[PDB]
């Protein structure tokens, strides 16, 4: 419920310092802008907002749109890294590709990337996203 | 469904609804489980929103979409266009429910006890074995199926006219109509016009002229096979129909989103809201025209939001089908990327 | 019971319930031991709700079930619905406790004395000896099973015509149903407003029609067995024969939690307590009409609510046992996801 | 008795009592020492109720188990209160133990005289052997001792209004019942509402059908030997016809562990008790409602809460038997 959590539009201590916000960018009104789009929050007793990241879906974009837009990049930096370290293995010689990056190699991987979790899930499926125990090297316990 | 030449395609477990297309007895299974799950949600969330309904408040600012629809047929509604009986909402709720409870049944019956191939069958369940590449037997199965749309369309047609009467919003009243419309041209000119009718008895008389079309077109459909020219220029693959289908039911879906969001007849401002302005931003989408503020999008912007998206996805749907019936083996995009 | 593929199967000790399926003997005690542990449970909290029982609130509040069921019938009030004499609920436990120490007699003595396959018996002990492949025997104990029922609801409307009479909740007085229903276009019109009926003298005429039906299906069930028209449709294994009586009391069941939220005649109102809005969340529930004090949910509150997640876990029941017993083995599955 | 799975078990010190269970006349000798001892308990019992009986307080708080029933069956009591005589009851319990002497004489007699097994003298003497697998000396035995019983609540009849009369806790002057309630469907209506009892012509017309039914099958057991179909359902062994008396003598000390916190009328709080309640839960117990004065128990409470536990060890010793008896387990 968050009894002690009054939101901003109803927040006296927000309502006095909103209305000296400062300017982040050049916009005059770069202050004013974030009084409006801040006033939604859950806010403290100082008057700043205070985000909910429980699994509420009324503060989704708190962390949930935060978490799904991160993973979906973060999920494609992986995967056109995974998938060019893979592709690059099999030349004549793996190690110089990495240091001299194969960028026409690259940059075909990276906008492939777009489809990164339907082609973890089918390679996974497939068995060649996780190497069996028995194929991997191995300290000696 | 397609196959591109290898007999034995196995299917993962992501296209696992791939492996029974050529299995008749379990292709009934997943398509009455289908209308198991339909008619469950038609009912389940009948009685799940007549719950959360507040009788003082509108039901299109709650956030209800079942009730507005069994409300605009006429159930429950008194004389000022409000909610006074919450029983006739109740009954529809359970009568679907229930018979969610069977087709659930026969869905479990046609997987575990009936063959997977109607073909092993001996009796009547080797007449219902279907084949894709046979069209005669589809036309059949197709000539069926138009003739219960014809039967719901003049039943609708029949619950306005005699068993009932549907909900007049000129007059803010349920009003049983008498004697629609005979003559064709003004269906005809209905074609214009169509989503600013604002009138009841060429509504049923329009629906009187499709119930005796579909059920006059399954005649035909049951009667007489596939002539040739429409085996010539359309595809008979399991995929190939799926694709007419989903290409189908797309553009009744940009209607049915068109058509609730800015008519007034068959959604009536008082049981949905103000009919909706046709907004484009990035994605085409209908916005409240009143913009009831915390999140509202009251309950017609809800079906026509809906209602254009899962028309788009299947639109997409229909085009990854078609694509593949044709031969296109999407693979083949992997390999053109390829050094 | 099943027997997928080889026979000769052992349960373990979470399962062990399952082992006397084809033992006849130790079938008999398990289930009056069942109707011990019934019988026990009405004769108990009979004496468990009458010595919790204060009669200056109303009946519902108190979370009493058993004696409004008793007060429905005529035996507990004289005049008024207050509940003036608490004899006829006494009559009702001890009687019921009596008969729980004879059905746990029985049923011990079918699990140490008797054996516990009752075809190594003589006389009449091979006669009551069952297997679940002889749809003769099977109609033999469904015939007189029918038999009792029968009687069970005649006698309902027996004692409700010239012993007593019911509770009329219209005139809030017991009164006598001399004059019963016999038109049976009345009761073939109650398919739809069966939960909204208002007349004593219809529903007793009901159980009229009820308890001269199952007597008719009693008499039929034993000088003709099941033939080839329930033979071929009906599997008759040992979990079928309990699928089809796992979801028949479940419809039961379901039929009765709605009966106990809406009805004002057979559940009166200063009984159980008053009528309830059929509600509808993650799962359907009955909820309260007004809301009592420290969340005490009425005695109907408690009967229907509770009936409805009864019946929907023996209809889950039923669709365990009849995937059992058709074949499916539950493990198909996983296999499908390789 | 049940030899388990063998012909002769040679029992140990710990379960001596099992030795003699095929011995005729050992078994006739510690029985009535058993007899001896309840007799010298209703003997020794009353008089150390009477030296420590103070008329002047409150009968029920002093813990007397005894005197309350002499004072229900009417032996000197005073409609002004308190009891006013001593004398019947010294003479109740002397005359006890008397017969506790007498009895404690057949038990030595019957231990050295007469044999383990009463079947080597003869001369009417081995009309009175026994064997566990014999039906026909089994109902003579039922049927003679059912005679005593139904003499005995005969001799209740002759007190009430041949020999004296009966304490009514109502008029509290005796009430002398001379023609009871005598009526069949009163009595067969009772089989419920038995916990509490408004008039003791019930009482006495009910001893007058149990009298009557307990003589009537008394004499019926002499004449005919045991049934086929009794013979059938019934093991005919020594654990089993334990077994049997030991189920049935928990269900009655259940009944009478219930009818003493609950009767007021036969059992009257004057000399008795206040009456009490069952608290349920991990160990149910009859509480007292009545607050004693330094931390004590009256007499219905004394007797309500032993008579339970007692009838519960009873039940689970039945267990102990019956199972054995069916040859279970154990
Ligand atoms: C509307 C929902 C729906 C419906 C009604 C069905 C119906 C069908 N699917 Mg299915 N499925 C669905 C959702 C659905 N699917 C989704 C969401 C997934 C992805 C997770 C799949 C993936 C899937 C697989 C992997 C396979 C099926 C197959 C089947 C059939 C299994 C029963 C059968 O034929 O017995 C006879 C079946 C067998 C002898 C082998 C299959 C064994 C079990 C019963 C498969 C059950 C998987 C189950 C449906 C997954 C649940 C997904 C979801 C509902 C939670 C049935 C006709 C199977 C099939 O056609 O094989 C012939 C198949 O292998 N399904
Ligand atoms: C709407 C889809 C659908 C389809 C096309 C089928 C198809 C068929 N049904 Mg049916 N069935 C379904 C839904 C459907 N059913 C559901 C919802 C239930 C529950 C009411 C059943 C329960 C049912 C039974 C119990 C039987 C069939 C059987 C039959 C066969 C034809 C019998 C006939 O001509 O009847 C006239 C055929 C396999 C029979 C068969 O051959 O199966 C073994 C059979 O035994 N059906
Ligand atoms: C839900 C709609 C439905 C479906 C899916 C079909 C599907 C089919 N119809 Mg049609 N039909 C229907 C309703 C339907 N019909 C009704 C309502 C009528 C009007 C009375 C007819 C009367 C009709 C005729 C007159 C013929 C078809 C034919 C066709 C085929 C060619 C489609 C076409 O003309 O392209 C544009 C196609 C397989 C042709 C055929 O050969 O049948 C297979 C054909 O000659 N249909
Ligand atoms: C009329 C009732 C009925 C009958 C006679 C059977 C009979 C049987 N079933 Mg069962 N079944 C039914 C209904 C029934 N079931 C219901 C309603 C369910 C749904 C939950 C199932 C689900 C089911 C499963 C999942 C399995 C069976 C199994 C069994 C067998 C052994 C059971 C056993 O040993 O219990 C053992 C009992 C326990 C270990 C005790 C568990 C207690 C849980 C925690 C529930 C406690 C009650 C809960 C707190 C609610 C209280 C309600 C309140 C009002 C008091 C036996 C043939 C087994 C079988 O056939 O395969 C071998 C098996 O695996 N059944
Ligand atoms: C409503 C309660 C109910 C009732 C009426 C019964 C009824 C039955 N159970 Mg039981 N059971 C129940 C609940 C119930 N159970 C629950 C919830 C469990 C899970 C803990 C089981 C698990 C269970 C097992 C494991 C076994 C039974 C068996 C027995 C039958 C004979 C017992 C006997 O004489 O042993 C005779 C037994 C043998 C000669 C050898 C088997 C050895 C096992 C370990 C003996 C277990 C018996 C035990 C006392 C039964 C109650 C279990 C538990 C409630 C204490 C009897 C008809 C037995 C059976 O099927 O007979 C073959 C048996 O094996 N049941
Ligand atoms: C309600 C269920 C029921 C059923 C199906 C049976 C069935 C059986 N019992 Mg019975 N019995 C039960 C419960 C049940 N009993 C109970 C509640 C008791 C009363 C305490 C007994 C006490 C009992 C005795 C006294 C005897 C039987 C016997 C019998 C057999 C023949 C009875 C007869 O001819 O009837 C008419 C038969 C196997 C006899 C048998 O075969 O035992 C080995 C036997 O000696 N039973
Ligand atoms: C009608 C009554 C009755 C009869 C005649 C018998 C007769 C028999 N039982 Mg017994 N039994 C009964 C009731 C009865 N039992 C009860 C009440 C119990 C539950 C406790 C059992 C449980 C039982 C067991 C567990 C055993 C028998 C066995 C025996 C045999 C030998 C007993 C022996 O040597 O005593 C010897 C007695 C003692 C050594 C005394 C025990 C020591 C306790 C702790 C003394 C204190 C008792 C108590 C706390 C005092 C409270 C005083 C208070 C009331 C004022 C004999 C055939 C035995 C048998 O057959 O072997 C397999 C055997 O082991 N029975
Ligand atoms: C109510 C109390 C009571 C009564 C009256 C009985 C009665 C009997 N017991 Mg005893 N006993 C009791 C409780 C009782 N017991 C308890 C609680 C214990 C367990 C500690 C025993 C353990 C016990 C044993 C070990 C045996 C007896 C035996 C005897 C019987 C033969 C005595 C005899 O003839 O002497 C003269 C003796 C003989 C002719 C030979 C019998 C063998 C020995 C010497 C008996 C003496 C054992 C013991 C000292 C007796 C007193 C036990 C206890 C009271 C101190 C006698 C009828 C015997 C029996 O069952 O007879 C076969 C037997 O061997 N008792
Ligand atoms: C269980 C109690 C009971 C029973 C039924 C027996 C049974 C018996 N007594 Mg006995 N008796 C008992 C208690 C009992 N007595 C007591 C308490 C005393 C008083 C002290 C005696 C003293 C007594 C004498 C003096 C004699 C009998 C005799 C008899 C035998 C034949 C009776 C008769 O007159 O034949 C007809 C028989 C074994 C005689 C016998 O056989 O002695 C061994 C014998 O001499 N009894
Ligand atoms: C084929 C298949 C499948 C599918 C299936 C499904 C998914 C279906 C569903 C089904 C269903 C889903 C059905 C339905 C049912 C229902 C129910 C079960 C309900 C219940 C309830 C009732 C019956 C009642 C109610 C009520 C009323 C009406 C009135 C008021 C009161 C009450 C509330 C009581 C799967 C995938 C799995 C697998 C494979 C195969």
């Amino acid at each position: 419920d968050f009894a002690n959590l009054t939101p901003c539009s109803e927040n006296p201590a927000y309502l006095a310092k909103s209305k000296n916000f400062l300017n982040t960018t050049n916009d005059p009104n770069s202050g004013k802008i974030r009084a409006e789009r801040y006033a939604s929050a859950l806010c403290g007793p100082e008057g700043y907002p205070h985000l909910i990241v429980d699994g509420r879906f009324t503060h989704a974009g708190d962390f949930l749109i935060p978490s799904i837009l991160f993973l979906y990049i973060a999920g494609w930096i992986g995967w056109v890294g995974r998938s060019y370290l893979i592709e690059i293995r099999e030349s004549k010689n793996p190690e110089m590709q990495e240091v001299v990056i194969n960028v026409p190699l690259a940059i075909k991987k990276m906008l492939g990337g777009f489809l990164w979790p339907l082609a973890a899930v089918g390679e996974y499926t497939s068995g060649k996203l996780v190497m069996k125990d028995s194929e991997i090297p191995t300290s000696p316990r | 469904m397609q196959t591109y030449g290898n007999d034995t395609v196995q299917y993962e477990w992501w296209a696992g609804n791939a492996r029974f297309a050529d299995q008749s007895g379990l292709f009934i299974a997943a398509h009455v489980a289908q209308a198991a799950l339909t008619a469950f949600w038609a009912g389940a969330f009948t009685l799940f929103e007549i719950s959360r309904f507040d009788p003082t408040q509108a039901m299109g600012d709650q956030g209800l979409i079942l009730l507005p629809h069994l409300a605009t047929l006429g159930w429950g509604v008194g004389d000022g266009g409000q909610i006074v009986d919450t029983y006739p909402y109740f009954v529809i709720g359970s009568i679907h429910l229930i018979a969610s409870a069977v087709l659930g049944a026969g869905a479990l019956f046609h997987t575990l006890r009936a063959p997977a191939d109607l073909s092993t069958l001996k009796g009547q369940g080797k007449k219902f074995h279907f084949t894709w590449e046979n069209p005669q037997q589809l036309g059949i199965i197709l000539g069926h199926h138009l003739l219960f749309l014809g039967a719901g369309a003049l039943l609708l047609a029949g619950k306005a006219m005699y068993w009932g009467g549907l909900y007049d919003a000129t007059t803010q009243t349920v009003r049983l109509v008498s004697q629609p419309t005979l003559d064709p041209l003004v269906i005809y000119g209905y074609q214009t016009h169509f989503a600013s009718i604002s009138s009841l008895e060429d509504l049923v008389g329009g629906h009187i002229f499709v119930g005796f079309l579909l059920i006059g077109g399954g005649i035909w459909h049951i009667l007489v096979p596939p002539l040739g020219w429409a085996k010539k220029v359309l595809l008979f693959s399991g995929e190939a129909i799926l694709s007419y289908s989903l290409g189908g039911i797309a553009l009744a879906g940009f209607v049915a989103a068109y058509f609730c969001a800015v008519n007034t007849l068959a959604y009536p401002p008082e049981f949905y809201g103000p009919p909706l302005a046709i907004k484009l931003g990035i994605f085409p989408y209908f916005a409240d025209t009143v913009e009831l503020p915390m999140h509202a999008h009251t309950s017609r912007a809800w079906l026509a939001n809906a209602h254009f998206f899962l028309a788009f996805f299947f639109l997409q749907g229909h085009l990854w089908h078609a694509l593949r019936a044709l031969g296109f083996d999407f693979k083949r995009v992997e390999q053109a990327f390829d050094s």
